[PDB]
RNA sequence: CAAUUUUU
RNA sequence: CCGCCCGUCGCUAGUACCGAUUGAAUGGCUUAGUGAGGCCUCAGGAUCUGCUUAGAGAAGGGGGCAACUCCAUCUCAGAGCGGAGAAUUUGGACAAACUUGGUCAUUUAGAGGAACUAAAAGUCGUAACAAGGUUUCCGUAGGUGAACCUGCGGAAGGAUCAU
RNA sequence: GACCCACUCGGCACCUUACGAGAAAUCAAAGUCUUUGGGUUCUGGGGGGAGUAUGGUCGCAAGGCUGAAACUUAAAGGAAUU
RNA sequence: GGUCGGAUUUCCAACGGGGCCUUUCCUUCUGGCUAACCUUGAGUCCUUGUGGCUCUUGGCGAACCAGGACUUUUACUUUGAAAAAAUUAGAGUGUUCAAAGCAGGCGUAUUGCUCGAAUAUAUUAGCAUGGAAUAAUAGAAUAGGAC
RNA sequence: UAUCUGGUUGAUCCUGCCAGUAGUCAUAUGCUUGUCUCAAAGAUUAAGCCAUGCAUGUCUAAGUAUAAGCAAUUUAUACAGUGAAACUGCGAAUGGCUCAUUAAAUCAGUUAUCGUUUAUUUGAUAGUUCCUUUACUACAUGGUAUAACUGUGGUAAUUCUAGAGCUAAUACAUGCUUAAAAUCUCGACCCUUUGGAAGAGAUGUAUUUAUUAGAUAAAAAAUCAAUGUCUUCGGACUCUUUGAUGAUUCAUAAUAACUUUUCGAAUCGCAUGGCCUUGUGCUGGCGAUGGUUCAUUCAAAUUUCUGCCCUAUCAACUUUCGAUGGUAGGAUAGUGGCCUACCAUGGUUUCAACGGGUAACGGGGAAUAAGGGUUCGAUUCCGGAGAGGGAGCCUGAGAAACGGCUACC
RNA sequence: CUCUUAAGGUAGCCAAAUGCCUCGUCAUCUAAUUAGUGACGCGCAUGAAUGGAUUAACGAGAUUCCCACUGUCCCUAUCUA
C-alpha cells in the first residue's frame, strides 16, 4: 500500500528490537523477520520480499491468529489498509417456520502485501484488538471473481 | 436465602358444567361405595388423564424403542401391583382401555366391603 | 465483581455431590484448591455423606484435630480441604486407603485400596518446560512441579509417583492399544481403553473411544487420560467395572442382585 | 478520575451510546509525567496487585548502547533535537520514547581509545597483541567520526521515560542517523 | 297540474 | 302506509379539540461562563532531627608544678550536609453544583370558540322505503332556515336482461 | 374479391347443464378449499365519531394522501319465503 | 424349536449395510512403520508338504504417523460432543397414599450387610463426523485450459 | 386432551360482536371457617422519608506481657499458667436487599487472552550477601520510636482529644555471617613473539536496555587466509550441540552496563539427644510465621461468535470537544482514538441504522394447554447495576467501597 | 302574520382612531394599573369598491412591554474654550 521510499512519513518504524551488524556485507543487507502462520495458511512471499514494516501485519508484525476465522465478500477498499466485510446468512424463526436473510459487515485490517478488490470472497481470522473497530484480520485472499486473469473489455 | 420445596394439584374440574345425565353418571359414581363429594372422581379421572396422556405418547412412538420397552414395562407392572387388572389384559393396550369404576375397586373403602366385615360401604 | 467470593449456595454445586435440597442453605464452598475446579470435591463431603462418619459440621471438623486425615503424608486440617482425582486420601488408625475413582453412575466413588499400593498416586502432566537457568519440570494434576524429570517424553500422559517427593519413574505413552480412562463430562470415566486417535490440527481434539459394550463414542481431550498398558491397570478398578450397562439390563441386573 | 474503556466514545454506527456503570478502578489513567531533565528526582507509585513501579523526573545520566559493541555506559545528556511524532518537545527540551538527544561524546572514549589507542580522529603486552590483530576492526564509519569531533553523540531513548523510568535507550547508528538527517540538515 | 300530516 | 324514518331549533347532560398568557413545571442534549473539593506536579521549608569539624566556663586527669594534652561530659557553639519534612502556594487533569439561551419529550392551568354524541311525539316541515308521488345513488360546483334543490360526466344495488 | 362448409388460434360475449361451489341470489369461474399449501401485491376485524382533531407532506386555492383517541351501544347488516 | 415365560447344524423370505466389477468412484511427492505374500531359493513338526513354519532376495508404503502441494463455497440433514442445578416428563420407594422427598431395605439384629440416590427431554448459536437427492454453486472461448 | 350456548327476524339461512364457560406458581375483596403436614409476604404506587435497637470481628504448645488485673504453687528465682487493653497480622472487597437507570447495553450459549494481574491454596524453591581490606566491626544477636499505661487538661458536645514520663517487636530501619570450582578483564613480566603466566577483581536472582543462539527437505567436492588433534611425518582426523506449540521477538541461556540496590530468615514453639577434644566446642528432630521466582489454584479484567419489545404522525444519523482509519508517542495490570500532535476522509442504511417510546433488569422458567402457540417472569438459581443525586479519592492483593472518606445539591 | 315608504344588517368585525352610558365585564401583564393585549356584543351611531376581513417586506407615523445602557433621577460636584 506504499511505495516511495517506503518508510515514508515524519516518524521513523522498524521491526523491533532487531538489528543488523551495522558494518558486515552480509547477504540481503537486511534482516528480514515474518512469522509462520501455521494451519495450512500459505504466507505468500509478497512478505518475504517486500519492504513495508507495517506492526498491524500478521506476517510480518507483533499479531498472531489465535481465534475462529470466517469468511465473506468485500465491498469497500475505500479505506487505508483496511476493508470491511459482509457475511450474508440466512436466520431461522420459530414461530412462522421458515428462514430470512440477514446479514451484518464486519470492518478486517488487511496487510498491504496482499491485493484485494470487488468480489473477492475472503478469509478473516480472529485476532488481538487492534483498532477501536477492527477485531480481525485477514489471513488469505485466493479469490477469482467473474473471469478474472481472462476478460479484457 | 433458601431452597424450595414444590407443590403441586391433582385435580381438575371438567369443563362444560351443566349437563343432566352426566352429572348424574357421577352421582352413579356417587351413589355406588359413598364417597363425600365430587372432587374425587374429578382426581382419579385426572389420574385417568395424564396416565392415558402419558399412555398415547408411548403408543405413537416406536415399536422396539427402549424406552417404550422400559416405561411400558414398568408402566404396566405397576398398573397391576395396586391390581387393578389381572393377568388376562397385561399387553399394554388395556391402559387405554380402562374404566372409572376399577380405580374406585382397588381403594380400601370398596376392600374392606367386599372382604365381609361391614356390611356397607358407609359403614366401611 | 470487586472480589472474591467466598460462599455458594445449594443448587451450585453439580449433581456428583449428591447433597440435599431442602437443607435450605449454603454448600460446603471448597477452599483454594490445588488441583481443579468444583467438579472435585472437599473431604468433608466425602467424609460425611458417602463413608458417613458424622452428622455435625462441630463433628467433623474435630475429627481433622485428632490428626487422622492424610494425603501424600502431608497433613491439611482444613475443613473443606478439596480433594483432587486418584489422590488418595489415606488414614491413619481406622487403617484405610481410599483412591478417588469413578464408579458407573455420575458421581466419584467409596472404594478402598490396600495398604501397600497407596503409597503412590498417578498424574497427569499438562507442561513440560525448560525454565529457569536450564532447570526442566513438569506438572501434574496439583501442578506438583518436579525438578529434573524423565527427559523429553512430553505433555498428555501419565506420571508413577514415588511420593518421597514426585521422583518419576515409568513413562506410559499412547499407541494403538493401550488404556486410556475418560475424566469429567456427562458420560465420565468407565474406559475405552483405546480405539483409534486422530488430531484435529488447531481447534480442538478428539479421541475415538470404544467401551466393553463394543460400539464407540469420542470425547474431547480435556477428560482423555491414559491408564497404563492394557489390562494391567495400575489401580484396581471399583465395582462397576466400567461400560455404561445399559438402562433395559440395568433393571434386569438389580432384581439378579437381589434375586427376584 | 480519567477511564480508559469505551463505555463513552460514540459506537460504530453513531449513536450516544448512554451509560451506566460509572468510572470504576480497573480501568484508570493516571494523569502525565512529561519527565525532563535534572538528576534524580525521581518518586515511585502504588500500583495494583502488589507491584511498584517509576515516574521518572529529571533524569541526566543512564545507560546506552552502540550497538556494535555492546557497551552501555552511563554518560549525560545534553538535549532534544526532532520528536519523531510532534514539534512541541523540542521548545522546552524533554525526552520521551524515541527522543532524539545528544550527549557529550567523552565517556566512550576513555573505553575506546584505551582498548584501541589508533587515534581517532584528526602498555603491557598482555593487550599489545589486541590492536595489532584487530586490524580494520574497530573502524567503523566516516560520518560517525566526523560526528564525534563536535562532541556530541547522537542517541535514543528506547526505553519508556515514565514506566519504569530508567534512563535508558542507544545511540543512532547506520541508516537511521540518515533518517534523522533527512530534514534535520534542511530544517532551517 | 296540485294529494301533506296522521305519531313507542 | 293510522307503517317506517331525515335535518335545523328549543331544553337537560356529557365528551374530547383549540386558545391570549413572550404560558408553568419535570427530565434529556446544548452553546457561553463561574467554577466547590480531591488528585499529579513547580515552588514553601516553618518544626523535629542526627553526623562531622574549628574555639571554651566547669573540670574530666591518658600525669602530674601550671602544663602537656585523652575522647571531652554538664553544652554554647562558628561553619558545613544530609533525614523525615507541616501549613501555604503556581501549573495541569478530573469534575459535583450554579447562571444564560435553544431544542426535544411528558404532565399541568387558562377567559372563551365551534363541533360531536346521548336523551318522554317539542314546533317547522316530508327528504328517503311503492313510478316515495320531481326514479335513486356517485364525484364536483353554486344557492339556502332546516330537510334539501339544481347544473354538469357517470353508474344502475331500477321501475326494461327484449326489435 | 366476397361468401358456403370443415378446422384452429387469440378475442368480446351468449345458451344449456350440473358433477362442483357456496348464506342465497348465482357461478365455467366466484371451480380444482377441513379429501385444507401453484406463485405473488394489497386490504378488513361491529356500527358509530369519520375520512373528524392534532402532527407531517403535496398544492395558488378549493382540497388530496397518511390517520387516531375520548365517549357511545347491541345491533347495524347480506341474501331469501309469506 | 432340538427341550427349557425358550436355547440351532447349514438352510427360507424380507429388511436394510459394505466391498466390488461392469468404458467406471480412485488427493498426491519423501520416509519410518508396513501389509499382502501374488512373493519366492532352500529346508517346510503332522499327510503325499505357507492347511501349522521360518533366514524371508524387486519381494504393493501412507488403515499409523508427519512434512511438500492443493482443495467450487453454501445451505440441509444423521450421530456425537454439547446448555449449573431445581423446575418438565419419568423407574424404584409404606412420607400410611397423596403434596412430597431421596431414601431405604435385608440378615444376625451380641456390637454387620447391601441396593440406591436413576433415566430422558432442553430449540435457535458454535464444533466434528456420515449422506450427496432437492435449491443455489463455479472453475474450458481471442484457450492466457487440463494432463 | 382437540366440546360449545342465547340475542338482529313475522318466521329462515349468514357474515359478526356482546354475554355465558374453565384455570391462573394472579392480585385485591365480600361472606363463612373444624382437622393435618407443607409456606409467599410493602415487587406493582414514591429506589420517597426515617424514631429506636441490632447486622464484622478476630488466640493459640507456637507474635508483641512487669498490667502497679488475677490465679496459684513451687520451679523456670528474667519469665514461661493465664489474661484486659493496645501494637502487629488478617477480615471488613463476602453475606443480605432492591430493579430506578438499562434496548447490541447487560445477559443465555460459545470460543479467545501470543494481550494481562492475582494476598490467600498447593508444590518446588536463595553455598556468591561487602568486596571503602584485611584494627569499618555484634554475627554468641547493634539500633531507634513508640502504643497500651501514669500525671495534671480543655469543650455542654461526638468511637472527639494535649503537653510531659519511661518501655515492646514478626511494627520500623540497618546489617554481616558456612564452601569449592570455571570464565573474563587486567598485569608481576620475561622472553621473546604462532609465547606463557603467579596474582588485582568480578560472577546469585530481580530491574531496564541492546545483541547472539534457540537450527535441523538430499548427498559429495573443487577452491583462498589463519589453522585445534596426530603422524606414516606427501599431510591426514573428527559422535563434530537442541524444549513446547500451528507459529512466535516463547520459556530460556550468553555478553556489557543497570538501580535514591529490590530480594536472598538478626522471628517464635515444643523436645532434649549424639559427639569427644566436657569446651557458652561441633552436630542434629518435629514445626509455625514470613519472604523472592516459576507453575498452579481462587478470581478479576478485556474479547469474538448469534439472539432481542413497540414505534416511518422516527428518512438519513456520525465529525472542527475522535466521528472512521494510519503514523508516532502519553498513560494503562496490559490491548485499543483510551488520550495527545500530524495525516486520510471516512463509518451504518429501507435486511430499519439513527431518533422516540417502553407500567423494559437480562436469562434458567411460570400460566393456559390437540398440534401450531399467546402472555407474564419485580421474586427463591446464575450474571449485571445501585446503596438519597451526580462527581473525586485513600487504605488494602481485591473498592471508585458507601453499616470508608472528601466537596456540592 | 302585520305596519310606517320599498327591503329590513347576511359574509364578517369591535369598547377598535368608530361604544354616550364608560375607568363596561372577564382573562392576562406588574407590588399597584383611567395605558397595553386576547375574548365577550341587541353595536347611543360597525359593514361590503361611500369597499368589510386577514396580510408577508417597508415606515424621520402612533402606541405598550422586555433586555442590554447611561447624570433622566437619587445627589450633585468639577474642569476646560
Amino acid at each position: 500500500s506504499t511505495e516511495l521510499t517506503v518508510q515514508s512519513e515524519r516518524a521513523f518504524q522498524k521491526q523491533p528490537h532487531i538489528f543488523n551488524n551495522p558494518k558486515v556485507k552480509t547477504s540481503k543487507r537486511t534482516k528480514r523477520w515474518y512469522k509462520n502462520a501455521g494451519l495450512g495458511f500459505k504466507t505468500p512471499k509478497t512478505a518475504i520480499e517486500g519492504s513495508y514494516i507495517d506492526k498491524k501485519c500478521p506476517f510480518t508484525g507483533l499479531v498472531s491468529i489465535r481465534g475462529k476465522i470466517l469468511t465473506g465478500t468485500v465491498v469497500s477498499t475505500k479505506m487505508h489498509r483496511t476493508i470491511v466485510i459482509r457475511r450474508a446468512y440466512l436466520h431461522y424463526i420459530p414461530k412462522y417456520n421458515r428462514y430470512e436473510k440477514r446479514h451484518k459487515n464486519v470492518p478486517v485490517h488487511v496487510s498491504p502485501a496482499f491485493r484485494v478488490q470487488v468480489g473477492d470472497i475472503v478469509t478473516v481470522g480472529q485476532c488481538r484488538p487492534i483498532s477501536k473497530t477492527v477485531r480481525f484480520n485477514v489471513v488469505k485472499v485466493s479469490a477469482a471473481a467473474g473471469k478474472a486473469n481472462k476478460q479484457f473489455a | 436465602p433458601r431452597a424450595p420445596r414444590t407443590y403441586s394439584k391433582t385435580y381438575s374440574t371438567p369443563k362444560r358444567p351443566y349437563e343432566s345425565s352426566r352429572l348424574d353418571a357421577e352421582l352413579k359414581l356417587a351413589g355406588e361405595f359413598g364417597l363425600k363429594n365430587k372432587k374425587e372422581i374429578y382426581r382419579i379421572s385426572f389420574q385417568l388423564s395424564k396416565i392415558r396422556r402419558a399412555a398415547r405418547d408411548l403408543l405413537t412412538r416406536d415399536e422396539k424403542d427402549p424406552k417404550r420397552l422400559f416405561e411400558g414395562n414398568a408402566l404396566i407392572r405397576r398398573l397391576v401391583r395396586v391390581g387393578v387388572l389381572s393377568e388376562d389384559k397385561k399387553k399394554l393396550d388395556y391402559v387405554l382401555a380402562l374404566k372409572v369404576e376399577d380405580f374406585l375397586e382397588r381403594r380400601l373403602q370398596t376392600q374392606v366391603y367386599k372382604l365381609g366385615l361391614a356390611k356397607s360401604v358407609h359403614h366401611a | 465483581a470487586r472480589g472474591p467470593k467466598k460462599h455458594l449456595k445449594r443448587l451450585a454445586a453439580p449433581h456428583h455431590w449428591l447433597l440435599d435440597k431442602l437443607s435450605g442453605c449454603y454448600a460446603p464452598r471448597p477452599s483454594a484448591g490445588p488441583h481443579k475446579l468444583r467438579e472435585s470435591l472437599p473431604l468433608i463431603v466425602f467424609l460425611r455423606n458417602r463413608l458417613k462418619y458424622a452428622l455435625n459440621g462441630r463433628e467433623v471438623k474435630a475429627i481433622l484435630m485428632q490428626r487422622h486425615v492424610k494425603v501424600d503424608g502431608k497433613v491439611r486440617t482444613d475443613t473443606t480441604y478439596p480433594a483432587g482425582f486418584m489422590d488418595v486420601i489415606t488414614l491413619d488408625a481406622t487403617n484405610e486407603n481410599f483412591r478417588l475413582v469413578y464408579d458407573v453412575k455420575g458421581r466419584f466413588a467409596v472404594h478402598r485400596i490396600t495398604d501397600e499400593e497407596a503409597s503412590y498416586k498417578l498424574g497427569k502432566v499438562k507442561k513440560v518446560q525448560l525454565g529457569k537457568k536450564g532447570v526442566p519440570y513438569v506438572v501434574t494434576h496439583d501442578g506438583r512441579t518436579i525438578r529434573y524429570p524423565d527427559p523429553n517424553i512430553k505433555v498428555n500422559d501419565t506420571v508413577k509417583i514415588d511420593l518421597a517427593s514426585g521422583k518419576i519413574t515409568d513413562f506410559i505413552k499412547f499407541d494403538a492399544g493401550k488404556l486410556v480412562y475418560v475424566t469429567g463430562g456427562r458420560n465420565l470415566g468407565r474406559i475405552g481403553t483405546i480405539v483409534h486417535k486422530e488430531r484435529h490440527d488447531g481447534g480442538f481434539d478428539l479421541v475415538h473411544i470404544k467401551d466393553s459394550l463394543d460400539n464407540t463414542f469420542v470425547t474431547r481431550l480435556n477428560n482423555v487420560f491414559v491408564i497404563g498398558e492394557q489390562g494391567k491397570p495400575y489401580i484396581s478398578l471399583p465395582k462397576g467395572k466400567g461400560i455404561k450397562l445399559s438402562i433395559a439390563e440395568e433393571r434386569d441386573r438389580r432384581r439378579a442382585q437381589q434375586g427376584l | 478520575g480519567i477511564s480508559r474503556d469505551s463505555r463513552h466514545k460514540r459506537s460504530a454506527t453513531g449513536a450516544k451510546r448512554a451509560q451506566f456503570r460509572k468510572k470504576r478502578k480497573f480501568e484508570l489513567g493516571r494523569q502525565p509525567a512529561n519527565t525532563k531533565i535534572g538528576a534524580k528526582r525521581i518518586h515511585s507509585v502504588r500500583t495494583r496487585g502488589g507491584n511498584k513501579k517509576y515516574r521518572a523526573l529529571r533524569i541526566e545520566t543512564g545507560n546506552f548502547s552502540w550497538a556494535s559493541e555492546g557497551i552501555s555506559k552511563k554518560t549525560r545528556i545534553a538535549g532534544v533535537v526532532y520528536h519523531p511524532s510532534n514539534n512541541e518537545l523540542v521548545r522546552t527540551n524533554t525526552l520521551t520514547k524515541a527522543a532524539i538527544v545528544q550527549i557529550d561524546a567523552t565517556p566512550f572514549r576513555q573505553w575506546f581509545e584505551a582498548h584501541y589507542g589508533q587515534t581517532l580522529g584528526k602498555k603491557s603486552k598482555n593487550a599489545e597483541r589486541k590492536w595489532a590483530a584487530r586490524a580494520a576492526s574497530a573502524k567503523i564509519e566516516s560520518s560517525v567520526e566526523s560526528q564525534f569531533s563536535a562532541g556530541r553523540l547522537y542517541a535514543c531513548i528506547s526505553s519508556r521515560p515514565g514506566q519504569s523510568g530508567r534512563c535508558d535507550g542507544y545511540i543512532l547508528e547506520g541508516e537511521e542517523l540518515a533518517f534523522y538527517l533527512r530534514r534535520l540538515t534542511a530544517k532551517k
